[PDB]
RNA sequence: UAUUCUCAAACUUUAAAUAGGUAGGACGGCGCGGCUGCUUUGUUGAGCCGCGCCACGGAAUCAAGAGCUCCAAGUGGGCCAUUUUUGGUAAGCAGAACUGGCGAUGCGGGAUGAACCGGAAGCCGGGUUACGGUGCCAAACUGCGCGCUAACCUAGAUCCCACAAAGGGUGUUGGUCGAUUAAGACAGCAGCUGCCGAAUCAACUAGCCCCGAAAAUGGAUGGCGCUUAAGCGCGCGACCUACACCCGGCCGUCGGGGCAAGUGCCAGGCCCCGAUGAGUAGGAGGGCGCGGCGGUCGCUGCAAAACCUUGGGCGCGAGCCUGGGCGGAGCGGCCGUCGGUGCAGAUCUUGGUG
């Protein structure tokens, strides 16, 4: 409306990627949603029912909402000074299982057993993680050395493959 | 004792990796002002020689060179390249000095006055220590010589310090060679 | 004042004067510049 | 101690590099792990 | 470190004694931005 | 006519705002029989 | 059929940089039970509920704190710049994208300038700098070094920026490639050749300079001038220079703390500690001033009001207090309350006067 379609400007993010069209694999309606699962929208171009709008492709939304067909999905967009919480209904061919909280659940439990450990010695530790620090001293040892000097400059080969 | 441009040998490598746990180690003799911008410069020739970045290589040593005999006279040959303002050029020149700290330095002054070639648009390609026999310019060839012998035809009159400056004289100054 | 007068052993002492003088042979090396063929009598 | 510390420190990375020099390897320092950080520019015309 | 360096308010150093290079250009450029190494202590008797 | 000049900077004066999040959401909006099984499940709850 | 030159905003297999979304716990996890009309062949699932147990805070950095609501002003002509970018030969032209800036904002530099560089500001002392500078104008070197340039065209002289091109020079300075030469080159001289006895020839390249280069008031590296530059390129040391930074004083604002068997206080006060200060349109607070009314405390013929003054003092300020003079009959402070309550402008009104 107002100047532009629902469609307009989906031209490359809407059709299907290269010699991957035709029949949709099963393993696509095969997938369990549950309530609080993150899902990736990637709108597939085949099926045009249920299909999200082209803002929605590419965000990674939170399932609030599960029918026959479809999963209802959260997803944030910003509005000038305000974030809404938009809450859309999309088939579940558009949507795919992110793996963005893939490590917490496996993270938790090995936090949780590394701190039982230390409690039972009255050792008090942190399970955070940290990022990549300063490496420590170390000896290297000698090898034959290879000399770098500029290279003196010839216009024949100012060309890709030379003149 | 001071020199605006110092010698240093960088060595670095790439970091070990799985399928090279002993990359190749490199070396270069670069000129810089300091050892800050020696390194750099190392990682500049890697980055482009040896497609080694810095956030993918580790640096080893870092040691400047000093010159054997700062009390002798010898000839420097400097081959180097240099960016005009239509391309790139390559010439080799020489200097004679002390040390080579200063003939290098003497090589960027030229460069800056004859070429008006900024300091970062010169690469040295290589620098050694002419016999006498051996120079090629002329600059060089003619104080090869046992009876050296020139007056002063230019001086420069001034008192020893500014304490014995003076706005006004009685007489003009006495000059002969 | 008084003009008064060793930490290392006298055959440390040589070593390290050969590894110093080693590395420092290391330090002054030039490249041959064979791989520059196109410049061989401009570089000498 | 912590004087002590700070010299045991200095002499402790003096002596490694000898140690490397006369095998002939190279001792690599460990990375700093502090920085000083002094702004140089002021505030008008800040990107955001 | 972190509750010691929160701690401590940022110093509210002095404009360099002596003046500084070009604060435009980085300091390997023979300017007075980035990563200067050892080299911030000389800055820091300047400054402090 | 037109242009967004200003415009991020107006939005970021007390933005960006972020809505508030609460344990408990709203069941606006989703499966009617999913919802009327749930008030049943409430009621007879013990 | 196998190759080949060159291409695409409305072509594309492939495919960045930058930017975009989500997640990194106490709203977590596990165990045992329960509810249902939904779901399953199935207490099978789904969600929820109860009880018990565990949960060192589950990346960094910061956090002058976070959330919520009400009422309302002004605004809805914009403009400039880096970069991306459309129309146009182009425009100090027109139109978009991200950010900053001006507008609303002084201050130092750019001679001069809304936007360029630096930098944002209470009132001061000291110190040090930013950009920019140190021959005079003009605070700081005719400082210490190397080279280049010589302009008989007004040589040249600093981001934006106030212009210059193709093409040329046996001007001069560097460099690159090649050729020739003590077995004698080159020039001249001599009859391919002899004398000749030391360097010579050719092309290319790029610094400065010169040609190319024509406009109307007399004129503009800002001016004067400058050539062992005071020009151009690159250095070194010192120095000069902001309302910027640092230390100190004082004012305001904001935040924090102390003060009762009260020797106890305009507590609406006193004292102590920390940070901080730009402002048009606009909002609000605390104050100043004018004329009444209800009260209260006073002044005045031993001189009220008004007015005059090169008298003096207080307050950041609106203003206030007071000396002297003139004048000759009224006037003021304080609390509350009220209003036809504050002028430099309106081709403002009336009167007066240059
Ligand atoms: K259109
Ligand atoms: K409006
Ligand atoms: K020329
Ligand atoms: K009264
Ligand atoms: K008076
Ligand atoms: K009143
Ligand atoms: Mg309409
Ligand atoms: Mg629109
Ligand atoms: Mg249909
Ligand atoms: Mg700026
Ligand atoms: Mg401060
Ligand atoms: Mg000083
Ligand atoms: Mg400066
Ligand atoms: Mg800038
Ligand atoms: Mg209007
Ligand atoms: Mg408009
Ligand atoms: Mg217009
Ligand atoms: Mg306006
Ligand atoms: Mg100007
Ligand atoms: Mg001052
Ligand atoms: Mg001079
Ligand atoms: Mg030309
Ligand atoms: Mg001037
Ligand atoms: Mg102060
Ligand atoms: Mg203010
Ligand atoms: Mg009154
Ligand atoms: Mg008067
Ligand atoms: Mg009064
Ligand atoms: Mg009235
Ligand atoms: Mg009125
Ligand atoms: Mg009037
Ligand atoms: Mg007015
Ligand atoms: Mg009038
Ligand atoms: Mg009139
Ligand atoms: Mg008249």
């Amino acid at each position: 409306p107002a100047g532009h379609g629902l469609r307009s400007r989906t031209r490359d993010s809407f059709s299907r990627a290269f010699r991957k069209k035709g029949t949709i694999a099963l393993s696509t309606y095969l997938r369990i949603f549950k309530i609080g699962d993150y899902v990736d929208i990637k709108v597939n171009g085949a099926i045009h029912k249920g299909m999200p709008h082209k803002f929605y492709h590419g965000r990674t939304g939170r399932v609030w909402n599960v029918t026959k067909r479809a999963v209802g999905v959260e997803v944030n967009k910003q509005v000038r000074n305000k974030i809404l919480r938009k809450r859309i209904h999309v088939r579940i061919e558009h949507v795919q299982q992110s793996r963005c909280t893939e490590e917490v659940r496996e993270r938790i439990k090995k936090n949780d057993q590394l701190k039982a450990d230390a409690k039972a010695r009255g050792e008090v530790i942190s399970t955070k993680r940290q990022p990549l620090g300063p490496k420590p001293g170390f000896m290297v040892e000698g090898a034959t050395l290879e000399t770098v000097t500029p290279i003196p400059y010839d216009v024949v080969n100012d060309l890709k493959g030379g003149y | 004792v001071t020199y605006k441009f110092h010698q240093y040998q960088v060595v670095g490598r790439a970091l070990p990796s799985e399928n090279d746990e002993h990359p190749k180690i490199y070396r270069m003799k670069l000129w810089a002002t300091n050892e800050v911008r020696a390194k750099s410069k190392f990682w500049y020739f890697l980055r482009k020689l040896k497609k080694v970045k810095k956030s993918n290589g580790q640096m080893l040593a870092i040691n400047e060179i000093f010159e054997k005999y700062p009390t002798t006279i010898k000839n420097y040959g400097i081959w180097l390249r240099y960016q005009s303002r239509t391309g790139y050029h390559n010439m080799y020149k020489e200097y004679r000095d002390t040390t080579l700290n200063g003939a290098v330095e003497q090589m960027y002054t030229e460069m800056a006055s004859r070429h008006r070639v900024r300091h970062h648009c010169i690469q040295i390609i290589k620098t050694a220590t002419i016999p006498a026999k051996l120079c090629k310019r002329e600059s060089t060839k003619q104080f090869h010589d046992s009876k050296i012998k020139f007056p002063l035809v230019f001086k420069k009159v001034r008192p020893p310090s500014r304490k014995l400056k003076t706005t006004y004289k009685a007489t003009k100054p006495n000059l002969f060679m | 004042k008084e003009k008064l007068d060793h930490a290392i052993t006298k055959e440390e002492a040589s070593a390290i004067k050969g590894a110093s003088h080693s590395w420092y042979k290391t330090m002054i090396s030039d490249s041959d510049y064979a791989e520059f063929d196109n410049f061989t009598k401009w570089l000498g | 101690q912590y004087a002590k510390e700070y010299s045991e420190q200095e002499k402790e990375l003096i002596r490694l590099k000898r140690e490397a020099r006369l095998k002939g390897g190279f001792y690599v320092d460990p990375e700093a792990k502090l920085l000083f950080i002094i702004r140089i520019r002021g505030i008008n015309a800040m990107p955001p | 470190f972190k509750e010691a360096n929160n701690f401590l308010w940022p110093f509210q150093l002095k404009a360099p004694l002596g003046g500084l290079k070009k604060k435009r250009n980085h300091y390997v450029e023979g300017g007075d931005a980035g990563n200067r190494e050892n080299f911030i202590n000389e800055l820091i008797r300047r400054m402090n | 006519n037109h242009t967004a000049h200003n415009q991020s900077y107006k939005a970021h004066r007390n933005g960006i705002k972020k809505p508030k999040s609460h344990r408990h959401s709203s069941t606006k909006g989703m499966d009617p029989k999913f919802l009327r099984n749930q008030r049943y499940a409430r009621k007879h709850n013990k």
